[PDB]
């Protein structure tokens, strides 16, 4: 009574496409729905969190003291940061935006990075860090860096320091492919003035850094995310 | 953006290779190949093989699924030649809390209630097994054992179990070799996730236990150079 | 007048402790411990309500963060076992819904640098010693009052004590979606977490099931000026809020 | 004229999928509906009635004293009942709430245990029966059954007794696969007083028990109900 | 429950044939659509330019 | 990824997979002054790989 046609891409398999699918138990009520906290809709509410950042990893083995930054006393005009802003490699892969990040392709959107010092109250200094945008080389001490966009909020009578990073359109997106360029952005920190430790002292004091994204992330393309050129069929 | 992109239904309902196996169907006996991957297989399904080695259901504690189970078989012996006449294959989802198949000509394949296909070799079929489980969410993550009585098994906590899903031929007569290979691809519906969880550092070492892998290497890179960035 | 912070009276029960430094509150989500986990079942009720005479602030053994320190971790429902109505309510019962409110306070004087890290992991499943096929085998778990106790102290056939891994496989600096609040001691020198009821079953047996670990653990080292002792101390009191049991006029005795 | 698509599960045969097939007797009225009593649309109605219990079941062939619970004089502080409330299992296992909770899976509800004496009229008796929840060690004695839920609705001037068993929800519902845990629930009596025996009676007395579901009773999912290992294809 | 026929070009492979395909990424924002110059719908505006004529093309 | 049986078809939809706003066929440029990727072949608008292979054995 009803005539129709074929299509081509008959007997298709896509794996991919969202069509409503008979069901095995047809009449069966499963364990009702109940309230639970945390409800989560949305990944960007998972990377709205500061995580850390591990900045002090370069030693061998991973301990605890990965992520401090170590200041020391009467060192001034010189590095205390430098990072390259490439979230997915470098000191940056293994956050919560790290394998986000690696989860997705081409991103978009301003960040949320922070500061906190760890130390005694009676102890004062001043430290500029400064943000270059990507595309522009990193400054070299603390003079280039005082010509960019410098941030002091020094450190004496304020711990957390919280400075947005704006976002860019570069070719209208990030570069989502394993390169060592050099236009991701670029964030370090100098001392302005020497460490002024409290009197004996007599050892170093660290700085914690966080990283997320503010709500204006963006994520885009999904990814097959091999990470380690994964295979594993084990099953028990 | 209301786009269903990167949200949780989007991230966790494309759909996967989870349990490559590969049946035939010989005879009664016949030659001594009968119990190990020939004339039937029962899978016990777990999600814990293959999303990518338990990743992004792991970074969340409490998902609640509706599994769309979508079973490719295909004829290993070439099905280009022959090997494939009306070689019909069995699909079969044993709930939990019912007995399994141990056998190919055994009662439970055409029991009472237990949900069973039949489908054209080299054709697929598509399932909606809705939340089966015991508590409210799936536990994909959880502290505790079953009980401080007798204690069913151990932590690996098969007490939320989703299902068992078995697959057989019913052909005959011994005279000639055929092979099936069976590949199903988990897809899950309504995803609705709780309770985010840090992520993994290495690949796993076990299902159900949440143990980290000993002898590890680095899972964190070293500076290049050092604090000095460039 | 001047300074006002929340310091007075917070006195339930035996528990008088109103001892807050910087007394601003973290709850662990937009969910406050709630009583009633539904309305009724359209009948008289007999409701066991133990809000009355559970809700004291149980303090626990105090412990001492030195410069070689590495961590302490307690399983929330099961640390207070042996101790208080609570937990002769929860040998008593089987199954009880228990929500928490844990304050931790280190004593720390003005001149002592260092920064800890409390965090509240629901269903924390443990990682093991072993680290294979197998996990501790619930003696090693939940000592009560004691806890894991991460600071050096390894042994053998139950869990690790690696604290990067944070006996979870995760990393200690992505811990962070838990809720959780830094204890820094240029700025504050106690913590309070508001721990709501967490679990897929609406009632659930504590004697079985861990619901929480708590742990605090020292980020920065700590560094007390030289000539002092080389030792901070750590109080963690738990205050069971809005805490309810199942076993309403069916228990009578059961002794271990 | 009406173009169309394939779907993947073409050629999908379904056992248990509700599809509309054309008749083969197209045209031909029944033998028509006509109303006999007893008209039953639902099994919780089967299992609304209380069957019995067999509790004497401890004799080696199966005779009518299998229901008998026996009530001799002169006995106190000592057992009358015992019984583990697995049904499906044991001694509740061959009764209609038996082979019916056998049909389904997991389950719910509370029941109706009711209990009748069978003895003179001028005799008397006090029997405490107590119920122990499922997860707690039952009692030893009459001491520890009266410090329980205690029953007694003696005999002596009153022979029916019913006792309502409700149901605690352990992990969502109840585990119904083959095991001897020790948390279903746990059912026993005990003397109060010895039995006074009516004089020159010389014998025994005996108990009758029945069991079934209060309408709060559910049932949830199905099963393949083997029972004995099923196969026969014996056809006449 | 929706009878149904048969149509002989079954499985045909119309070239030219406008039909609407499903989407191999069913849910991707692309790189949205903005204003650049020059906006083209027909070949006559393209035409509509006098070019020129090689006519001393006889080297 | 599609499946389909040999001797038949399967079609598609690929949306606008473009790194630029449209495709730029015809473009002046390179790809930085920078690294560089490769050169003025200008893959940076890329569309996308196709890939084919067979599923049998034997």
């Amino acid at each position: 009574g009803l005539p129709t046609t074929t299509l081509p891409g008959s007997g298709q398999f896509l794996t991919t496409d969202d069509r409503q699918s008979p069901s095995a138990l047809p009449n069966y009520e499963p364990t009702p729905r109940i309230h639970i906290p945390g409800k989560v809709h949305n990944l960007l509410e998972i990377i709205q969190v500061d995580t850390l950042i591990p900045m002090n990893n370069t030693h061998t083995k991973d301990e605890v003291n990965s992520y401090l930054i170590p200041l020391n006393a009467n060192r001034q005009n010189e590095q205390v940061f430098g990072t390259n802003l490439f979230i997915g490699d470098g000191v940056f892969k293994t956050t919560l935006l790290g394998e986000i990040v690696q989860y997705y392709t081409h991103w978009s959107g301003s960040l949320r990075f922070s500061l906190m010092y760890t130390g005694p109250a009676l102890s004062s200094a001043k430290l500029i860090l400064a943000y270059t945008p990507p595309g522009a080389r990193g400054p070299q001490d603390r003079r280039e860096a005082m010509l960019g966009t410098h941030v002091v909020w020094d450190i004496g009578l304020q711990s957390t320091i919280v400075m947005t990073i704006p976002w860019t359109s570069g070719v209208q997106f990030r570069y989502t492919d394993p390169d060592t360029y050099t236009s991701a952005g670029f964030l370090s920190c100098w001392y302005q003035t020497s460490l002024i430790l409290p009197p004996e002292t007599t050892g170093q004091v660290y700085l914690l850094s966080f990283i997320s994204a503010c709500p204006d992330f963006k994520l885009r393309l999904m990814k097959d995310t091999q990470t380690i050129s994964q295979t594993v069929a084990l099953t028990e | 953006f209301n786009g269903s992109e990167t949200d949780v239904e989007c991230f966790l309902g494309r759909a996967a290779c989870v349990h490559v196996t590969e049946i035939q169907n010989k005879d009664a006996t016949g030659i001594d190949n009968h119990r190990e991957a020939k004339l039937f297989n029962d899978w016990k399904i777990n999600l814990s093989s293959l999303v990518q080695l338990r990743k992004k259901l792991e970074l969340f504690t409490y998902v609640r699924f509706d599994s769309e189970y979508t079973i490719l078989a295909t004829a290993s012996q070439p099905d280009s030649a022959n090997y494939s006449s009306n070689l019909v294959v069995q699909a079969m989802y044993v709930p939990p809390g019912a007995p399994n198949p141990k056998e190919w000509d055994d009662y439970t394949w055409q029991s009472a209630s237990n949900p069973s296909v039949f489908f054209k070799v080299g054709d697929t079929s598509r399932f909606s097994v809705p939340y089966v489980g015991l508590a409210s969410a799936y536990n994909c993550f959880y502290d505790g054992y079953s009980h401080d009585d007798a204690e069913t098994q151990y932590g690996i906590t098969v007490l939320n179990h989703m299902g068992s899903m078995a697959f057989r031929i019913v052909n005959e007569h011994d005279e000639h070799k055929t092979l099936v290979k069976i590949r199903v691809y988990h897809r899950a519906k309504h995803v609705e996730a709780w309770i985010p969880r840090a992520p993994r550092a290495l690949p796993y070492t076990s299902i159900g236990r949440t143990n980290y892998p000993k002898n590890t290497e680095p899972v964190i890179k070293k500076r290049k150079g050092d604090i000095k960035s460039y | 007048c001047g300074y006002s912070d929340r310091v007075q009276q917070i006195t339930l029960g035996n528990s008088t402790i109103t001892t807050q430094e910087a007394a601003n509150a973290v709850v662990c989500y937009a969910e406050w411990p709630e009583y009633l986990p539904d309305v009724d079942a359209s009948d008289v009720n007999k409701t066991s309500k133990p809000d009355t005479s559970v809700c004291r602030f149980y303090t626990l053994d105090s412990k001492t963060w030195t410069t070689g320190s590495k961590g302490w971790c307690w399983k929330l429902p099961d640390a207070l076992k042996d101790m208080g109505v609570f937990g002769q309510n929860m040998f008593f019962h089987s199954l009880g819904r228990s929500g928490y409110t844990v304050h931790v306070q280190c004593n720390a004087t003005k001149f002592h640098s260092g920064c800890l890290l409390v965090v509240v992991i629901p269903e924390h499943q443990l990682a093991s010693h072993e680290g294979g096929n197998v996990s501790v085998k619930y003696t090693f778990t939940h000592p009560g009052e004691r806890g894991i106790d991460l600071s050096s102290a390894n042994e053998v056939g139950g869990p690790v004590k690696d604290v990067l891994y944070n006996m979870n496989g995760t990393l200690l600096g992505n811990l962070l979606i838990f809720p959780h609040q830094f204890i820094n001691l240029r700025t504050n020198n106690t913590a309070t977490i508001v721990i709501p009821y967490i679990n897929s079953v609406p009632i659930d047996s504590m004697t079985r099931h861990n619901n929480v670990s708590l742990m605090v653990i020292p980020i920065a080292p700590l560094t007390v000026p030289t000539g002092a002792t080389p030792s901070l101390p750590i109080t963690v009191t738990i205050a069971p809020m809005c805490t309810e049991f199942s076993g309403i006029r069916s228990k009578s005795i059961v002794p271990q």
